Parts: C-alpha cells; sequence; structure tokens
C-alpha cells in the first residue's frame, strides 16, 4: 500500500506538498518513497536539464532560468537530505551531543530487542543512502556529495564509486574558499583509486 | 456536560445538571448570532475555573475550533451557594474571528489546557506536526473587555 | 508558570513568561537598559508598572541577573517620567509610583494583617489558648530578601532622587505640548513660564520628600520583619 | 530648632508614605472577577467577545506593541528514554501516554504493561509487569 501510494503521488509530483508527504513517509518509516518521490519531484520540474546545464557552464548570474531550475531541483532533493540528516541526528546522538536538549539523551541503552533507535536509525540511514546511491541524477549526486561533506561523512563520500565525484572535487578545489578540504578529499580519492601519480 | 455536588464537606454525592452538545451549540449560536454552528462542536475539553480565578464562573469548555465556552453553576456573587444549574454565560472566539484580522484560526484542536486565564492548545498542521497555541491576558490583566496576547 | 507537552519524540518543556521575564528578554536583546523595544515596553505596561517590573530585576541578587540589574536600573531611571503638576494636583513619576507599587506588592499579604493569630490546643480534657505568628518564617525570609534588595536599591541610588538625568533633546518635545492649550488674554508669557518652572520644582520637591519618606518606611518594615 | 517639630514632621511623612501604600495595595486588590473581564452582568444575560482586532491586539507598528515579544519560553525538548524507544518494535493493540506533575514523572502503556520516567531528564526509568490484560485507563491518587 506504500508502493501503491507512491505511484499516485509520482503521477502528480509537480503539485505535491513534498515536505509534508516525505514527513508523512518518515512517520511510517517509508524512506524508499522519500528517495523516489523527491527525485520524481525534481525530474518533472526540470525535464530539459536546465539546472544541470547552468551548473556545467559555470553557475552564471545572467541565467535566471537555469538558476531557478537549479534551485527548484535542490528544493525537491532537500526532502532526501533533511531525512538523511534526521537519521544521522538520531544515530550519532549517543556518541556525541545528544538531541532533545540538556544532558540526558532520548533513547535507556544497556538492554534491547536486538535493534533500537540508534541502531535502527543507523540501519535506515545506510539503507536510504544505499537507495540514493542508485540515482542517475548528476545534480542530485552533487547535492548528496555536498551534504556528505557538511555532516563529516568523508569516509562515505569515499564509498561512492561514481564518475560525477572527480569532476565535482575538481570544481570545488577552484571555487570554494575551503579549497584545502577539496584537495584533501581529492588526493584521498586518487590514492584509494590507485591513481598515485595524480 | 454534567455537574455533581460532592457535598460542602467533599464527602457527599449528587448529580445536579446535564446539558447536551446540541443544546450548548444552540445556546452559543443564539449568543454569537453571526457565527456558524459548526465551531461550537466537538467540545474537546472541559476545565475548572478555580475559586481563586472567579466567583461568578466555575467551568470552561473548549472546541476543535478554539472557541471558549464559559459556564456558571451557581448564582452570581453568592460564593457559599451549592451548584443548581449549568448556564452558558460567555462565548469567546479565538484569534482570526475579527472581520479585519490577518491572523489565522485554531482548527483540528485535539488537546486544550486552561488554568488562571492562560489557554494552551495543540492543533495539527499537517498530520506529522502540531502547532502549540498560547493565549492569555497577563499583559492586559485589569482591562474590560478582556484583551489578550 | 511551568508546562510540559509530550509527543512520540519525548518531552517538550516550557514556561509562561511573566512581564518581568519579557523585560529580562528585552534588556538582553537590546544588551542594556536602552533601545526602543524597552521604550515600547514602557508604553505597553505604562511607566509605573514598567518601573515596578524593572525594580525586581534591579534589586535581584542573582548571579545571572548581575548586569541585568544595572540595565533595569538604567531603564527605570531613564523611562519612568518626571514629577509634574496636573492642572491642580502633583503627579509623581512612574519611578516613584513604581517604588510604591513594588513595596505594596512585597508587603501584599502582610501590610494590613495582624502579625499574630490566637489558637486553641486540645490537651485531652483541657483547652489551652496560645498566640503564634500570622506569617510563616519562610514568608518573612523571602519578603526580607526582596525588601533588603529594595532598601539597597533606594540607598545606592538615593543621590539621583530629584536629578533630571535625561538627554536634553527630549525636553523641548514636552514644552511644545502645554503651549497649545493656553490663551489668558493680556497674560504675560514670561510670568506664565516662570510660574510653570516654579511648579515643576514644586512637583520635583514633593516627589523627593515622598521618596525619602518611603526610603525610611522601607527601613522600618525591614527591621520590624527581621525582628519578627 | 527644637527636636519635637522635626520628629513630628518625620512621623507625618511616614504616614504620608504609608497612606500612598494603602492606595496602591487597594488598587492591586481591586482586580476584577473574570465575569467583568468577559463583560457578563448576570448569568441570565450571557455575552460574546473575540470579534474585534482589539480582543487580540496585533503586534503592529503604532499599536500597543512590542514586536517579537515572547509569551512562552524557548521549548527545552527532553525525552522518552532509549529502553522505551525499543519497545515500539513489540506493540500490538494499545498505546497510552501521559504526565503526572505532583511526582515529576511521565508515563506510557504498551498493551498490558506500564512504564514511568522523569520528563525533565529521562532519568528514574521504571516499569510494572504485574498484569495479564490490556490497560484501558491510568490515574495517580
Amino acid at each position: 500500500m506504500l508502493r501503491e501510494s507512491l505511484k499516485e503521488y509520482q503521477k502528480i509530483s509537480n503539485q505535491v506538498d513534498l515536505s509534508n508527504v516525505c514527513a508523512q513517509y518518515r512517520q511510517v518509516r517509508f524512506y524508499e518513497g522519500v528517495v523516489e518521490l523527491s527525485l520524481t519531484a525534481a525530474e518533472k520540474k526540470d525535464p530539459q536539464g536546465l539546472g544541470l546545464h547552468f551548473y556545467k557552464h559555470g553557475e552564471p548570474e545572467e541565467d535566471i532560468v537555469g538558476l531557478q531550475a537549479f534551485q527548484e531541483r535542490l528544493n525537491s532533493y532537500k526532502c532526501i537530505t533533511d531525512t538523511l540528516q534526521e537519521l544521522v541526528n538520531q544515530s550519532k546522538a549517543a556518541p556525541q551531543s545528544p538531541s532533545v536538549p540538556k544532558k540526558p539523551g532520548p533513547p535507556v541503552l544497556s538492554s534491547d530487542p536486538n535493534m533500537l533507535s540508534n541502531e535502527e536509525a543507523g540501519h535506515h540511514f545506510e539503507q536510504m543512502l544505499k537507495l540514493s546511491q542508485r540515482s542517475k541524477d548528476e545534480l542530485f549526486s552533487i547535492a548528496l556529495y555536498n551534504w556528505l561533506i557538511q555532516v563529516d561523512l568523508a569516509d562515505k563520500l569515499l564509498q561512492v564509486a561514481s564518475p560525477f565525484l572527480e569532476p565535482h572535487l575538481v570544481r570545488m578545489a577552484k571555487v570554494d574558499q575551503n579549497r584545502v578540504r577539496y584537495m584533501d578529499l581529492l588526493w584521498r580519492y586518487y590514492e584509494k583509486n590507485r591513481s598515485f601519480s595524480n | 456536560i454534567q455537574v455533581y455536588d460532592l457535598g460542602q464537606d467533599g464527602q457527599g454525592m449528587s448529580r445536579v445538571a446535564s446539558v447536551s452538545q446540541n443544546a450548548i451549540v444552540s445556546a452559543a449560536g443564539n449568543i454569537a448570532r453571526t457565527i456558524d454552528r459548526s465551531v461550537f462542536k466537538p467540545i474537546v475539553q472541559i476545565a475548572v475555573i478555580e475559586n481563586s480565578e472567579s466567583l461568578d464562573c466555575q467551568l470552561l469548555a473548549v472546541t476543535h475550533a478554539g472557541v471558549r465556552l464559559y459556564f456558571s453553576t451557581c448564582p452570581f456573587r453568592q460564593p457559599l451557594a451549592r451548584p443548581n444549574t449549568l448556564t452558558l454565560v460567555h462565548v469567546r472566539l479565538p484569534p482570526g474571528f475579527s472581520a479585519s484580522s490577518t491572523v489565522e484560526k485554531p482548527s483540528k484542536v485535539h488537546r486544550a489546557l486552561y488554568s488562571k486565564g492562560i489557554l494552551l492548545m495543540a492543533a495539527s498542521e499537517n498530520e506529522d506536526n502540531d502547532i502549540l497555541w498560547c493565549v492569555n491576558h497577563d499583559t492586559f490583566p485589569f482591562q474590560k473587555p478582556m484583551m489578550e496576547t | 508558570k511551568k508546562f510540559v507537552l509530550l509527543s512520540a519524540q519525548g518531552s517538550l518543556m516550557f514556561h509562561k513568561l511573566r512581564p518581568v521575564d519579557q523585560l529580562r528578554h528585552l534588556l538582553v536583546s537590546n544588551v542594556g537598559g536602552d533601545g526602543e523595544e524597552i521604550e515600547r515596553f514602557f508604553k505597553l505596561h505604562q511607566e509605573d508598572q514598567a518601573c515596578a517590573t524593572c525594580l525586581i530585576l534591579a534589586c535581584s541578587t542573582a548571579a545571572c541577573d548581575r548586569e541585568v540589574s544595572a540595565w533595569a536600573t538604567r531603564a527605570f531611571f531613564r523611562y519612568g517620567g518626571e514629577a509634574q503638576m496636573r492642572f491642580p494636583e502633583i503627579v509623581y513619576s512612574g519611578k516613584h509610583n513604581g517604588i510604591c507599587i513594588y513595596f505594596s506588592r512585597i508587603m501584599g499579604n502582610i501590610w494590613d494583617a495582624s502579625l499574630v493569630v490566637e489558637r486553641i490546643f486540645k490537651s485531652g480534657n483541657r483547652e489551652i489558648t496560645a498566640i503564634e505568628s500570622s506569617v510563616p518564617c519562610q514568608l518573612l525570609e523571602s519578603v526580607l530578601q526582596e525588601l533588603k534588595g529594595l532598601q539597597e536599591f533606594l540607598d545606592r541610588n538615593s543621590q539621583f532622587a530629584g536629578g533630571p538625568l535625561g538627554n536634553p533633546n527630549t525636553t523641548a518635545k514636552v514644552q511644545q505640548r502645554l503651549i497649545g492649550f493656553m490663551r489668558p488674554e493680556n497674560g504675560n508669557p514670561q510670568q506664565m513660564q516662570q510660574e510653570l518652572q516654579r511648579k515643576f520644582h514644586e512637583a520635583q520637591l514633593s516627589e523627593k520628600i515622598s521618596l525619602q519618606a518611603i526610603q525610611q518606611l522601607v527601613r522600618k518594615s525591614y527591621q520590624a520583619l527581621a525582628l519578627w | 530648632m527644637p527636636a519635637s517639630t522635626s520628629a513630628a514632621a518625620l512621623q507625618e511623612a511616614l504616614e504620608n508614605a504609608g497612606r500612598l501604600i494603602d492606595r496602591q495595595l487597594q488598587e492591586d486588590r481591586m482586580y476584577p472577577d473574570l465575569s467583568e473581564l468577559l463583560m457578563v452582568s448576570a448569568p441570565n444575560n450571557p455575552t460574546v467577545s473575540g470579534m474585534s482586532d482589539m480582543d487580540y491586539p496585533l503586534q503592529g507598528p503604532g499599536l500597543l506593541s512590542v514586536p517579537n515579544l515572547p509569551e512562552i519560553s524557548s521549548i527545552r525538548r527532553v525525552p522518552l528514554p532509549p529502553e522505551l524507544v525499543e519497545q515500539f518494535g513489540h506493540m500490538q493493540c494499545n498505546c497510552m501516554m501521559g504526565v503526572f506533575p505532583p511526582i515529576s514523572r511521565a508515563w506510557l502503556t504498551i498493551d498490558s504493561d506500564i512504564f514511568m520516567w522523569n520528563y525533565e531528564d529521562g532519568g528514574d526509568l521504571a516499569y510494572f509487569d504485574g498484569l495479564s490484560e490490556t490497560i484501558l485507563a491510568v490515574g495517580l491518587v
């Protein structure tokens, strides 16, 4: 019934309250439809690739149309990244700085039914990441790379075998003021891929 | 809504009154004569008005549309009386019920809490999320008619 | 006043803010006792009640209020008016009225009370009349904190009673209002202005005498409650 | 000066202060019944309010306003504890959750069983298993 619900939202995705539907999928743990519907809600907003043309030619201030397509793809992709963020912020909360403020964290620990909240949150994160890692959308892949850097998941950026990752680091190491972090990710990418002389 | 006397000692028991929702909705729409008779039901909560808060009024009720329905069970200014009615004595609509308001209206309201003037309400935004509303007279407390932040 | 909501995510803990916590928020947002939001708070609650609300934060001994006391003191002295003739009656400033209001609230349950109650104990086949305090020891103790805070606020600031510590560019905006309402035909404007200046000092003198009487009344209350 | 006239003037001044405190304490004690705040003159003369922008004054410029003024504190989230977020894998038929303020504990039921913890810090987590039938209601006494 969730894979049936998903198809009827996938028809009309241009007109869907994607934030509300993907939050209503989170309250049933349907992270699969959070990846799929958020891609079908970017795909049908830019069916010409203007937001990817814009990026490839230079992100230029005169292309207000490609800039709008780029932003409206990113706004749809955000229903994926705010959900991956929710699962990281449920799982990493016991190692460091727990959620739901002041000092005592939000799951007793010490005895379990073989899976609880931090372990479920880590499992659903790895399963949802291993659904996002099936997209053919290059601009979504770039948005996912930037999110993996913004959450200190560099070892898991260095788990994405994808042709879009080298051209992205070879852009950022010329454009971001933290130029050093993108050279740092790029030698670790080349060495791990045995391109030692590069 | 029903009313019982526990005895002046708090050891007795009797039922004094019972008033049905369609009578309350009729009375409220016979006071607030420009308002539709949906916003007066369902009545999602009752709350006591303490004898530290009023002598004339003793009970509040609240609806899924944020309407405060204030009731009296005794004669006004007889604070040694026993309950003998359940009279609807005031209707107060929530924010947005002015003809010139740019502020929206409490709806779906599924929990409400009241204690010394302050009203709190939960109202679901979508179906994941709630909005907590807060309404009070602490900023205008002596004022007639009652003004609220 | 404290509250809790529960959702499937856990507890959502919060409070209703008092006018003093709203003032404490504005003194922090303006990082001081001046800024226009504090000058809006003094127009919302009016000068006297805004001054009474400043006096709590100004008197506070709490280590987290330690600069907020200097900020509330700055707001109180700046915004709560000055002594004036109404036409006639002497109207004290919101600073004076706010001191009266804060003392009437510190004393609120005690000011008109007997300090005793007489009670009858039933020692088997004997009834025994005895006299006790009407006020509990912890209620004397807590009233003595806020009253010693007020005694020190009045003593620390005692030299500023009757000092017009305003920025001079306010004064003309007051003078420009009263001139709109008087036409004594053949009346000399210099003698009108000279008697209006006399009547401003006549009001400031009345306020200073009244403040220094209240200063000594606060002291008699503190020593009487501490003896009790 | 003789000491009698300065003593008399100080004693008059202490009453002239005290008779202003009698004013302000009578003014605070002139606080209305909620019936007059709501403008109800008799129980058989019932009235309405909440129909003007003056019932719920907007924070607009030039009104009686401080813009952005808070009525509640920032909401300090605090939690259901980790033992309990596990047990949502095991629930079958009923769930009820609530608060008991006069003991500083929240409570949860799952089918037959009841759980309790401090709502301010997730601490003092305990439970009770002395049942064999679904809980339909809970109350502190």
